[PDB]
């Protein structure tokens, strides 16, 4: 019974999860990801300009 | 929660004691004997609940006699699980593979 | 009062939390910051529960 | 990329949130572990995860000992001796767990 209240729990744990993907580390690392990815679309963008 | 799942079936009334409840089954059979589980195909899904078994014979048969014929059973091949409803109390409402 | 140790406001929304302030917080503050979220929507599940 | 960050950071956080699991059920490990991965996927993909389909399936609790427990099965049948696995047909599609 303990294991399984434990596993209801973990299950739950998705909501805990899916809010840590909107926190502030969240948006930093895909901030500096998107940049690296920004930085290359730009470069891009002012050869062709 | 549903109340057709936990509705009790009823499956025999009072036979006023005198005479006693007698079932003679000479198509002694499995779905017969034990009774049946029938399956309502609602929505789309064979759903089943306890409303939806028929008495068989045994089920009919409680607290008075039982006749049976030994061809209805060495025949049909029902002999084996008869007797373990006898011996074991093991009466199982037949249901088809499907 | 973590966040008023440097002087920052704080303007949370419920589930949203976050603190008003010119300048970047304190990397011990976004820490704190995401601790605290984690621990409410940990509570909150236990609530449920 | 951000996908597989995504899997990276389920796969911290739920570390962080198993591993007293982990000490609190030390021989369930494959499955506790089996529960990270799955967490880590929904994460990364966006797969839809049910409960109804990882919550472990109680088959015998304690018996106290004594008597040790004694199963008598005189019809010894492969459905009664190993169990039957059900298929409750959901929207149609007979789906199991």
């Amino acid at each position: 019974i303990h294991l399984a209240e434990a596993v209801e729990g973990l299950l739950l744990e998705v909501n805990r999860l899916d809010e840590l993907f909107r926190q502030g580390s969240f948006l930093r690392e895909k901030t500096q990801l998107e940049a690296r990815f920004k930085e290359a679309r730009e470069q891009q963008l002012e050869a062709l300009r | 929660l549903d109340p057709a799942q936990w509705r009790p079936n009823l499956l025999t009334s009072s036979s006023s004691g005198t005479p006693p409840p007698i079932v003679y089954e000479p198509y002694a059979t499995a779905p017969r004997l034990f009774g049946r589980l029938d399956y309502l195909v609602d929505r789309g899904v064979w759903s089943t609940n306890v409303s939806l078994i028929r008495p068989g014979a045994v089920h009919r048969a409680q607290g008075g006699y039982l006749i049976l014929d030994a061809l209805s059973l060495k025949r049909e091949g029902t002999w084996e699980a008869f007797k373990r409803a006898l011996r074991n109390g093991q009466v199982e409402p037949v249901t088809e593979p499907q | 009062r973590e966040a008023q140790e440097a002087g920052f406001a704080l303007s949370t929304n419920g589930e949203r939390l976050e603190l008003t302030g010119p300048g970047p917080v304190p990397a011990e503050l976004s820490a704190r910051l995401e601790e605290v979220t984690l621990g409410s929507l940990a509570a909150s599940a236990e609530l449920e529960v | 990329a951000l996908r597989r960050l995504r899997r990276d950071w389920a796969l911290h956080y739920l570390n962080n949130r198993f591993e007293p699991l982990f000490q609190r059920f030390p021989q369930a490990r494959a499955y506790l572990e089996a529960l990270r991965a799955r967490l880590a996927r929904y994460a990364e993909t966006g797969e839809p995860l049910d409960p109804a389909q990882w919550r472990p399936n109680l088959l015998t609790s304690s018996s106290s000992g004594t008597p040790p427990p004694i199963v008598y099965e005189p019809y010894a049948t492969a459905p009664r001796l190993f169990g039957r696995l059900d298929y409750l047909v959901d929207r149609g599609v007979w789906s199991t767990n």
